[PDB]
């Protein structure tokens, strides 16, 4: 009973783990999207000096 | 209107945070009940950005208190001035952290984080426009180091255009406060490095040297150090609270003073430490101050800044002198001690007066600047991670916990290219 | 024990070999 | 909040538990009565009594500790004393036969009968705290009480409660005094069920008591009532910042979490400074120095063992009253230069700055003075493993001839039971060994 | 309004409603004459007392209850009491012959003797009631006075008056005590009545409450009137909110509509609590849950049962005194998490919730203490079904070779009726065993 409640806790902090990727990877997404409205501001412009 | 949100983390973290509510709240002329004391001009236009407007006129604080252990509201709640913050942003777990990096951050970092969140959410919202987040912890324990971190990426990952700027305490082999301090530390520094913007060193034992040689107390204690530290962030923060002739904010330095993202560590300092039975002999001027803000005897770090070369410097001063002595100051500095900073980028220092000087004292000027002295620390911390992760002592609670050790390989690793990165750009030649 | 005193012998080479140790931190100081 | 339960099984058990209750008592000025009858002078007791007493809807005190034993003797004993108004009876069990110095009856034909009873009340207890941390086990290794039961007993807690602490505090036979005959019959059984069923164990003898209270305190016929008092000191030490607070708060969990390196090696050593009498407090000047260097001296130590044989890993440092951190700064720069005290070399530094406003207090017939300042250490070495070698080496010897085996092989017991404990204590030796030796 | 009228048969029946009748006069201040010569100091009394009392012209009044039994000695021991002013003489009918443990004299040559009468008095009694809701009809399995007169008079009773609920309340006879032989023989004939004939049945034994008192008010010489005093405290609690109000009312429809889920099974298992002494209810914090906790444990049940061998159906959860709803909902989100109790996959829930204002009162000479607030409880289990299979089994051993079967041959009454008893029994227990299987 007792291993196999360890079993489980292992399970919980495996999850855990995967939730903490998923932030990681989340802010890596937000730097990349910044950086895309950084591109079309930039493509703004470019418009307007033509 | 632009406003700055504070964020609060540890015990240490907790305790330096109510002694910078209770400094500025002196300075500004705030009574204890919540009205408003204060006989300045400047204090109340721009107050708002610590405070928030309320029915009356009774000010209320902006800072969310995070802790895992209830002793530390009971304690900072007692206090001349712990009934004036707001209760529902203190949020609490039932239990402690036991020093516990890996553990804090899992199981204590997943039930409690959603308050949190919302109760900072909804500060966001009730603003219209922001800057940053201020958030003041430290190392040294499983509730500052390991929540400080993920709520800064939590807050990096909503909000990515605000400042994340933090005063963490590093730790020392001499002063010591856990056993597995090494470990949390390297935990730490992997998140510091990846998702922060800055980071302020900040130690105990300097400070302690500092105020028995030059201060020269009978019984100093943490109040003394809190003290020093609440001065030190409030000169920080005085080019955005008292705007003067040339005023600075918190972007222009961290873009200025950071060369590199991977290097965004600095070495805060206050220029006048003096004893008791010194205050009322002595000169103020221009020379003197940079003599107290150019010297390693003032600084308040555990390590010797002339081992390396001067990166980025930045004199922000509070007072009323003058413009040419400063420069004319960081001239002949320049022109002299050319064997101390980078001679490949001239002009390292930059020049910031407030005109508006603070409470209780006249001449104030405090020192940010990133110089190469963190680098005996960080090879002295990898050494001591490596020497226990060898026979893998203290790692059956962190494993035990759940999470497994490929993740101290992968930080010992960032450590190392950290490490070569700073010697490998210490010795900055001109050419080959 | 015979194994104690080898166990014993090996405590002190380990301690010739902590006094080593502590010749080279004299030298370090 | 930070509330724990406390366990005392055999009479040495119930006797540290009623010193450690009577020093909480007239420390937090709670009288006898359980009520608050001073309602002309009032000297104290605003505090935060909630960890170990409770508050009733009458402003009564209820007592959170297991009082259990065999023999109705000792029940009998606390109950005609003065504080029998305090407690209530359905705390203290009593029981018909007992173990007196055995493991075989009090582990299997005497301990298997009264287990639904201690179970429902200490389920009973738990239901009534609201915050749990650890639980304080007190029982004695020569006692056949509290060795059988109590073994009995953790091994259902370990497995009801594995998320708890499960502390133990009990009394390690000296190898030169002795009191029966058949402790290592005992003690060898109990130190495996302490080591592969807890995850910390604190040992302690007389002898050392004997040897600090006649240099020290200068008696020359001593009595069980100061060995009481000096335990509950030290525990009252142990968990000051539970009960109070202070500038770096020093909780159950943050220590433990440290005081254990390995699963293997969790025995730490224990040492109460200062141990005065009360013309010793007077003409001698007290500082945190000299303490701390006197705290690592091997005649101040509860266990005898020589410091210097072994070298220290983890060390867990506290402290009681009036303390300057300049003074704890100036004690640690002093003693990590200190070429007499050994250290392995991967573990630079390690300890911890427990700062207690409260300054310990005292009792009036008691010999301990007014001290402004405590002080307590809870170090880890291998140079204490010499005592399991000679309990293994006195085995081997009183197990050749099995001498007094046949009453346990009658009781009913396995007899590679035996050889699994000595096998089992050899392994723990080699790896103590092993961890003792450095690069 | 809520008045309902009580119906005592046999010894067990009188005494029980003599101790609810001066329960019931204590707790409502009724003095023993019937009138009210507190004309000096008064201590309550100013209620409504027209549930159980009437109220005369001339400020009297007269208790509504039914006083039958046999033989004439008990009548007589009444009749000399302290109370004979006032009840009336013609409410305690006595009798020349008995039956004392015999149902075939009391339901045939004993029972149809006295029936117009008893029914003349019933009718007169329900004539000068207004609103009547049910009955309390108290009797006992192993009296024959209880049981053959019970069931021939509950059988007119039945067919007088379907609309008017029928409660019942008796002795069920311990397996391990006993008080006679041929209590197996009555029940056997009482149960078929009691379930083919009434709407509930309440079963207890004597057993469980010598248990229950030698544990928890620890006497050594226990005796009939706290069993009385136990049994009367339960009838005052369950009907608690006919006398009296509260937040929410739970008159006795209320319940028993619940309370009965199907024809068959309508036993439920009640637990009175807390069963305490005095020096029991002074150094105890007593809140709600810890008791409700309690009432779930098969210690403190009237049925010497385990839940544990089957599960839950319906519940009916009552409380009296100064209880707290929140206190009830951290009770009921704590039970019905609790992986302990069993229950069908088929209920999530199932309760209700009586707030009565007035606290329960006590009495100068008895064993109950001032306890706040108390606690009833009403559920239904299939694990009470191995009290019917060990009667059923007794049944059939003793019925084998007709033992003490001439006697009843030689009185008249089929001898095919234990056959019919018998299978009926086994009908009700598979009913019960179908209904205890889930899906």
């Amino acid at each position: 009973r007792r291993l196999q409640e360890e079993k489980a806790m292992k399970e919980l902090v495996e999850q855990v783990t995967e939730a903490q990727k998923n932030v990681k990877i989340v802010q890596t997404k937000l730097v990349k999207g910044r950086q895309q409205i950084v591109q079309e501001v930039i493509e703004e412009s470019r418009e307007l000096l033509q | 209107m632009r406003e700055i949100v504070h964020l609060q983390a540890g015990q240490c973290g907790n305790q330096i945070g109510a002694k910078f509510w209770e400094v500025i709240s002196d300075e500004h002329g705030i009574d204890p009940t919540g009205t408003y004391h204060g006989d300045s001009d400047l204090q109340l236009e721009r107050i708002n950005v610590y405070y928030n407007e309320a029915t009356g006129g009774k000010y209320v604080p902006r800072a969310v208190l995070v802790d895992l252990e209830p002793g530390t509201m009971d304690s900072v709640r007692s206090g001349p001035f712990g009934q004036i913050f707001r209760p529902d942003n203190f949020v609490f777990g039932q239990s402690g952290a036991g020093n516990n990096w890996a553990k804090g951050h899992y199981t204590e970092g997943a039930e409690l984080v959603d308050s949190v969140l919302d109760v900072v959410r909804k500060e966001a919202e009730s603003c219209d426009c922001l800057q940053g987040f201020q958030l003041t912890h430290s190392l040294g324990g499983g509730t500052g180091s390991g929540m400080g971190t993920l709520l800064i990426s939590k807050i990096r990952e909503e909000y990515p255009d605000r400042i994340m700027n933090t005063f963490s305490v590093v730790p020392s082999p001499k002063v010591s406060d856990t056993v597995v301090e090494p470990y949390n530390a390297t935990l730490s520094v992997h998140q510091l490095v990846e998702n922060t913007d800055e980071t302020y060193c900040i130690d105990n034992e300097a400070l302690y040297d500092i105020c028995f040689r030059t201060l020269k107390l009978t019984t100093p204690t943490y109040g003394d150090l809190n003290h020093l530290v609440s001065a030190t962030m409030s000169g920080v923060t005085t080019c955005l609270r008292f705007p003067g002739q040339l005023n600075a904010d918190l972007r222009k330095l961290a873009v200025n003073m950071v060369p590199f993202p991977r290097l965004h560590f600095f070495m805060p300092g206050f220029a006048p430490l003096t004893s008791r039975g010194s205050q009322q002999y002595r000169a103020l001027t221009v020379p003197e101050l940079t003599q107290q803000m150019f010297d390693a005897k003032n600084m308040m770090a555990a390590c010797d800044p002339r081992h390396g070369r001067y990166l980025t410097v930045a004199a922000v001063f509070r007072g009323r002198m003058s413009m040419k002595e400063v420069d004319e100051q960081m001239l002949n500095v320049q022109n002299k001690n050319s064997s101390y900073f980078v001679e490949w980028i001239p002009n390292n220092v930059k020049t910031a007066v407030c005109d508006i000087p603070p409470r209780g004292l006249k001449m104030s000027a405090t020192f940010i600047g990133n110089s190469t002295a963190i680098q005996e620390l960080f090879k002295r911390i990898s050494e001591q991670f490596t020497a226990m992760f060898r026979r893998k002592a203290f790692l059956h609670w962190y494993t035990g916990e759940g999470m497994d050790e490929m993740e101290f390989t992968e930080a010992e690793s960032n450590m190392n290219d950290l490490v070569s990165e700073y010697q490998q750009y210490q010795d900055a030649t001109a050419e080959e | 024990r015979a194994q104690e005193e080898m166990q014993h012998w090996l405590e002190l080479d380990q301690s010739r070999e902590r006094r080593l140790r502590a010749r080279q931190e004299a030298n370090r100081t | 909040m930070r509330e724990c339960i406390s366990i005392h099984v055999g009479q040495a058990g119930v006797q540290i538990g009623n010193a450690c209750w009577e020093l909480y008592c007239l420390e937090h000025g709670i009288q006898p009565d359980g009520q608050m009858p001073s309602d002309k002078t009032i000297g104290g007791g605003d505090d935060s009594f909630n960890t170990f007493f409770s508050e009733t809807g009458a402003g009564k005190h209820v007592p959170r500790a297991v009082f259990v034993d065999l023999e109705p003797t000792v029940v009998d004993e606390v109950r005609t004393g003065t504080y029998r108004q305090l407690f209530h009876p359905e705390q203290l069990i009593t029981g018909k036969e007992d173990a007196a110095n055995n493991y075989a009856r009090g582990h299997y034909t005497i301990g298997k009968e009264i287990v639904d009873l201690v179970l429902d009340r200490i389920r009973k207890l738990a239901d009534l705290c609201t915050g749990l941390q650890g639980f304080l086990i007190f029982h004695s290794f020569g006692g056949g009480t509290g060795s059988g039961f109590a073994s009995l007993l953790m091994e259902r807690l370990s497995v009801d409660y594995g998320k708890k602490s499960k502390l133990e505090f009990a009394i390690y036979p000296a190898p030169q005094v002795s009191t029966a005959v058949v402790e290592p019959y005992n003690s060898i059984l109990t130190t495996h069920t302490t080591l592969e069923h807890s995850d910390c164990a604190f040992m302690v003898d007389n002898e050392a008591i004997y040897d600090i209270c006649r240099r020290n305190l200068d008696i020359e016929r001593p009595t069980y009532t100061n060995l009481n008092r000096l335990i509950g000191q030290i525990v009252s030490s142990i968990t000051a910042s539970l009960r109070f607070d202070g500038a770096l708060n020093v909780d159950l969990t943050e220590f433990q979490t440290n005081l254990v390196p390995y699963p293997r090696i969790h025995f730490p050593l224990a040492t109460y400074a200062p141990v005065i009498s009360a013309e010793k407090a007077y003409h001698e000047q007290l500082s945190v120095a000299e303490i701390t260097n006197a705290c690592f001296e091997p005649a101040n130590q509860m266990v005898k063992c020589d410091p210097r044989h072994g070298k220290y890993m983890a060390c867990c440092m506290l402290y009681r009253g009036d303390v300057v951190p300049k003074d704890v700064n100036a004690a640690i720069a002093t003693i990590k230069t200190k070429r007499t005290i050994q250290f392995v070399d991967w573990c630079p530094t390690g300890f911890k700055v427990g700062i207690n406003y409260q300054p310990p207090t005292v009792v009036p017939g008691g010999d301990l003075a007014k001290v402004q300042r405590a002080v307590c250490m809870l170090s880890n070495t291998t140079a204490i493993a010499e005592a399991w070698a000679r309990l293994d080496h006195k085995f081997d010897l009183m197990y050749a001839k099995r001498a007094f085996v046949h009453w346990y092989v009658g009781e009913g017991m396995e007899e590679g039971e035996f050889s699994e404990a000595r096998e089992d204590l050899a392994a723990l030796e080699k790896d103590y060994e092993e961890v003792g030796v450095d690069s």
